[PDB]
């Protein structure tokens, strides 16, 4: 809690489609949306 | 252009006549470029053309240029400065000693057409003497 | 991380399909794994913005977005009433996968620094037509309306027949049959009424915009004649478009600028009407479901539809001119978007402080991929991130969007660049000068001086620096690969200038101005804000008082100020199951801690929020109220109904001073100071507040192990604003006891040196990683969807501050 | 104690037996979430024999419960862990331990 702590961590990045939806009074956008993500390959521990 | 500038620097009458001509005719050296010695066309055209002169000289010739400028400060004539460089050709800077010469040589040899340059010691003395004289007289001009 | 029950629980593994559904009405977010419901939902979250699908990951994955339609084949049918996300792609954009708020991008010649992106707001989709109900149509304009509806219908039918539409009993695109293709007077009543209303709306909005319309020539109406049309243009039923000829009419540029506004207003009015009727937007048209591709505010509309509407409205104004009514364009009025603060709007990328050069002649290049707002030059190591480049004396830069040189202000210099132009920046510290060259040509000031800046004092040194505005891209070449420089040989090489990173075996590290607000100690020399540490007297506890130095004077800065005490109080890991002299046993055994905030007289309590903030608060909201506070309810339940947990998570726990302001006292300045006390039970995770010794209704519950910083959000209204009083109450321990282990059983209030006030700063310098994760995004196929791949590991050594959890 | 939650499934048939060496990768964290040990950091699997009391009761029972090729989270109480004494300098006294444990193979 006092001394600064150090550790090795993986870099993390985010990816999105250019799809933006919201709700506002008088808005022209639909309120219900749905999508899916299929996981083809994952390495549980590529690093530590 | 360097020879004309050298004559300008050497002759006092040339400077005074240029100053007169410009003053009476109300020329605008600033308009020409886009009075004070800096605005002088004689020195300005050189300042513009000098990079080509430096381009002739290889980076190894920097020390030889410094020595030639020292001789011109000694007021040695052009021919005896030429002989001085001819006999002192060996002093040309060593690329191994200084890292800067390495990355300067990279560009110098990369540029096409200059690989043949520096092959002739007479050519080397030509260029070093000329650029050194121009640089020396430019230094005297810029000094107040 | 809150565990959620699901059939066959397991961490996301190959051949797993995660179905995410967002219902913005509740609002709620729900998940399904391999078609099996996930017994957990998010709800009651903030709706101040636009939501997008997102996947976060480290190296070592290959996943695919399935967005429905042609951009992905759903493995499981969407739940009833939920639309595929591919329908949400805007008209002007093509669906693709992109990073989020990137400041760096790979490029052909090298990495590209990228400025902030412009993000649409949820309000940008609300059509806002100008208020025209107040305007009353003059009779002369009413009569013109009667004919304008018909003439607009004639032009509509002309365009329809030109593109090939033909009459029919029912409307179907493939059949190319159109029922409304008849005479306007014979048009069905609803469509005819709407057409009349729109025709009148054109004139009414013409009046509303400030434009003046008035009859000039009566004979023009009688002179106008409808154009005869061929038998091919003649309609199967027998109808023929009869648009009046306007070959003589001419339009002024101001009139065209007005036509643009008229088209925008018409489209916005139509969109508002359709929204009221219940229609919505969809990339694919679905008339039965009331989904349209064009039902979006004009600004976001597609270029072709914009041009069609502009042509229609230009023809309408031509018809008005033919009728002869003179139209006077109204003069443009000043308007400022002021979307964001300019100082923090532009991202500043500089070389690391250790690379500062104090001598020699140095050269580097900046290629402007875009033609917008960008500055490039040399900054001193102590450059501030919030201030614009060159606004202060720290940086000498060139802004070639308009051709200015920036240092302690802006002066005209050089010329603006076009796309792809390279600006070579040169610093000669032997002559104390800075030179800028555009495409190898030295930029000159108005006076004609070659040097952009002169008489520069060396100081600490100088660093390459650039600033990119929103949506701009620039390539910074520091000269590590000398052959990469494009104009160094043309200008700079012979002059003796040397590339900045010529002999550096590794790429130069850079730091960018990250716009994530961070709490930092109040500077001891802050021009406007002062914090005074006051010792605890017999009748007063230790105090930290804030005072506004420059109140009631020119240059005074009045803005929302977010303050927190540096040390947090941490709740216990396990919660408990189920005179005025402290009692020696109760005071020692209590787990409740108390601290108060005194809002001084003259400081409006309506402008004060007192409470606690988690280590996650990063909102620098100039217009702040408790509605802005982030808050989300995570609800765990059984496989059928039977909610098991309804936890609420938020980063800010506070009470408004307006609640404690008396209704009678409201509207009047109060002579009394307002003391708001905050009590936290570290064992039960219960948080309560008292106002002037009276228990308030507001109360909060937090999960075990939570860290909370005492906090105050205030808009200054007086020289004396607020005071953190670190005192205690009968049988409640002081705040120092919770903060410090050594004082855990000490009931005497204390304010050790470490405890101090910290203010929220909008921007801060942050190092740019030398290497970035390589992510490959590509459309695998129509059925496979889009694909994201990341296979190369990349790690860093992270230094963690325990108290701040950062 | 020890509570086991399956992060990833295993074969579901092969289970450790007494006197049988278990090879694992483990990442150890305190209940607060602070990491104190990890075999993946050393890049060498940890091998221990059941019934020899080489590891604490929490490992004994939790790993005995796990199946080959399974990744699981083990929550171990102080009594089933170092307990009141703790591990001076690493584990504070009376601390609950959370371990992410993958059972690679049995030898
Ligand atoms: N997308 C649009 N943009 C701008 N104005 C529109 C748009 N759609 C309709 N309008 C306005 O409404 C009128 C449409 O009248 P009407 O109700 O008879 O058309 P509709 O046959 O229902 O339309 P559509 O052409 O879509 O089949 C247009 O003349 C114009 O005044």
């Amino acid at each position: 809690e006092l001394l600064l702590q150090t550790n090795l961590i993986n870099y993390v990045t985010s990816i999105r489609p250019n799809i933006f939806v919201g709700r506002a009074e008088g808005s022209t956008q639909y309120g219900k949306w749905y999508f899916e993500v299929m996981v083809d390959e994952v390495a549980p521990f590529l690093t530590a | 252009v360097g020879e004309i500038f050298i004559y300008w620097s050497k002759s006092h009458n040339f400077k005074r006549e240029e100053q007169n001509f410009v003053v009476q005719n109300e020329i605008n050296n600033m308009s020409f470029l886009t009075y004070s010695v800096q605005t002088s066309l004689i020195v300005a055209t050189l300042k513009k053309m000098l990079p080509i002169g430096l381009n002739m000289c290889a980076p190894t010739d920097q020390d030889l240029i410094v020595l030639a400028k020292a001789r011109y400060a000694l007021k040695d004539t052009d021919e005896e400065v030429r002989e001085f460089l001819q006999n002192n050709l060996n002093l040309q800077g060593k690329v191994e000693g200084s890292p800067s010469l390495r990355w300067q040589m990279a560009l110098y040899r990369g540029v096409p057409g200059r690989e043949e340059d520096a092959d002739d010691p007479e050519k080397i003395v030509r260029r070093v003497q000329e650029v050194s004289a121009v640089l020396y007289h430019l230094d005297q001009t810029e000094h107040p | 991380a809150r565990p959620v029950t699901s059939p066959g629980q397991h961490l996301l593994a190959p051949e797993d399909v995660v179905s995410c559904c967002l219902d913005l009405s509740v609002p709620s977010i729900s998940f399904r794994i391999n078609g099996c419901p996930v017994q957990g939902v998010f709800e009651s979250f903030n709706l101040d913005g636009l939501f997008f699908p997102v996947v976060s990951f480290s190296a070592g994955i290959k996943v695919r977005f399935l967005l429905g339609g042609r951009h992905g084949e759903f493995k499981f049918l969407p739940p009833p009433g939920y639309a595929p996300c591919h329908e949400a792609v805007l008209p002007r954009e093509r669906l693709h996968l992109q990073p989020i708020k990137e400041y760096r991008r790979e490029g052909p010649r090298g990495p590209h620094l990228v400025g902030p992106s412009r993000c649409l707001s949820h309000l940008d989709f609300v059509p806002c037509p100008v208020d025209t109900i107040q305007i009353v149509l003059p009779p002369h304009l009413e009569r013109i309306r009667e004919k304008l509806a018909e003439n607009i219908h004639e032009l509509w039918a002309l365009t329809r027949i030109e593109q090939g539409w033909t009459y029919g009993p029912v409307r179907d695109d493939n059949k190319r049959l159109h029922p409304c293709l008849v005479n306007f007077h014979s048009l069905p009543e609803p469509e005819r009424n709407y057409n009349l209303q729109m025709s009148g709306e054109t004139l009414k909005t013409l009046l509303a915009l400030g434009c003046h319309v008035g009859m000039a020539d009566e004979k023009a109406e009688d002179n106008l004649k409808k154009t005869k049309l061929p038998k091919t243009y003649m309609m199967s039923n027998g109808y023929k478009p009869a648009p009046l000829d306007l070959s003589h009419v001419r339009l002024t540029p101001a009139q065209t600028t007005l036509v643009d506004r008229l088209a925008e207003n018409g489209h916005n009015v139509w969109a508002r009407d359709r929204v009221a009727q219940g229609w919505s937007y969809s990339a694919v048209q679905d008339i039965p479901a009331r989904r349209n591709p064009r039902l979006v505010p004009y600004r976001l509309l597609d270029e072709a539809t914009k041009r069609s509407n502009r042509d229609s409205l230009c023809q309408a104004v031509r018809t008005l001119l033919g009728y002869g009514y003179n139209i006077e364009p109204p003069d443009q009025e000043p308007s400022q978007v002021d979307s964001q603060s300019r100082g923090d709007r532009a991202r500043i990328f500089r070389a690391e402080k250790s690379y500062a050069v104090q001598s020699g002649r140095w050269y580097f290049e900046f290629e402007a991929v875009t033609t917008g707002e960008m500055r490039v030059g040399w900054a001193r190591p102590e450059l501030r991130p919030d201030v614009e480049l060159g606004a202060d004396d720290l940086a000498y830069v060139f802004n070639g969007h308009r051709g200015q040189r920036w240092h302690l202000g802006s002066e005209p210099f050089g010329r603006p660049w076009q796309s792809g132009d390279v600006v070579g920046c040169m610093i000669d510290l032997t002559e104390n000068t800075i030179i800028f060259t555009l495409n190898g040509e030295v930029l000159m000031s108005d006076s004609g001086s070659e040097t952009a800046f002169r008489d520069i004092e060396i100081g600490d040194g100088f660093l390459p620096v650039c600033s990119l505005g929103p949506g701009q891209v620039g390539h910074l070449n520091l000269g590590q690969d000398v052959s990469s420089l494009r104009f160094f040989a043309i200008c700079g090489l012979q002059e003796g200038f040397e590339p900045f990173a010529i002999n550096m075996q590794r790429p130069v590290t850079t730091w960018f101005s990250k716009s994530l607000p961070q709490f930092e100690p109040v500077p001891l020399e802050h021009p406007h804000y002062e914090v005074a540490r006051m010792d605890g007297t017999v009748d007063t506890p230790p105090c930290l008082r804030l005072t506004h130095r420059t109140w009631g004077s020119q240059n005074s800065l009045v803005e929302m100020l977010f303050l927190r005490l540096s040390l947090p109080v941490q709740f216990h890991q396990h919660f408990r199951c189920t005179d005025n002299r402290d009692d020696p046993e109760i005071i020692l055994n209590t787990t409740t801690y108390y601290y108060s905030v005194r809002v001084f007289a003259g400081q409006e309590p309506s402008c004060v929020w007192v409470g606690w903030v988690t280590p996650d608060y990063h909102q620098h909201d100039m217009s702040f109220d408790l509605s802005k506070v982030r808050a989300v309810t995570v609800t765990m339940g059984d496989e059928q109904g039977n909610v098991h947990s309804s936890l609420k998570c938020s980063n800010c726990y506070m009470v408004w001073g307006g609640d404690f302001v008396s209704p009678g006292q409201q509207g009047r300045i109060s002579h009394t100071d307002l003391v708001i006390g905050c009590l936290v039970d570290l064992a039960t995770g219960l948080m309560t507040f008292t106002a002037n010794g009276k228990e308030s209704n507001t109360f909060f519950q937090v999960e075990p192990n939570t860290k909370l910083f005492p906090a105050v959000f205030v808009l200054p209204t007086h020289q004396n604003v607020v005071q953190f009083e670190l005192g205690k109450q009968k049988n409640i321990m002081p705040l120092s006891a919770a903060m410090f282990l050594s004082e855990r059983k000490n009931p005497a209030p204390q304010c050790p040196p470490r405890l101090e006030v910290q203010m929220l700063m909008p921007v801060s310098w942050s190092r740019m990683p030398n290497h970035f994760l390589q992510v490959d995004t590509r459309r695998a196929g129509e059925r496979l969807g889009w694909a994201v791949q990341c296979q190369e590991p990349l790690m860093m050594m992270a230094l963690h501050i325990p108290e701040e959890n950062r | 104690g020890v509570q086991v939650e399956t992060i990833s499934p295993g074969d579901g048939r092969t289970f450790p037996k007494r006197g049988q060496t278990c090879v694992v990768h483990y990442t150890g964290m305190l209940e607060d979430g602070k990491k104190f040990d990890s075999s993946r950091d050393r890049n060498k699997p940890f091998k221990f024999t059941l019934g020899k009391q080489e590891v604490i009761r929490g490992w004994e029972e939790g790993v005995a419960q796990m199946s080959v090729g399974q990744r699981a989270k083990l929550i171990i109480s102080s009594d089933y862990a170092y307990g009141a004494t703790g591990h001076p300098g690493i584990i504070p006294p009376h601390a609950t331990l959370v371990f992410d444990v993958e059972l690679l193979k049995l030898e």
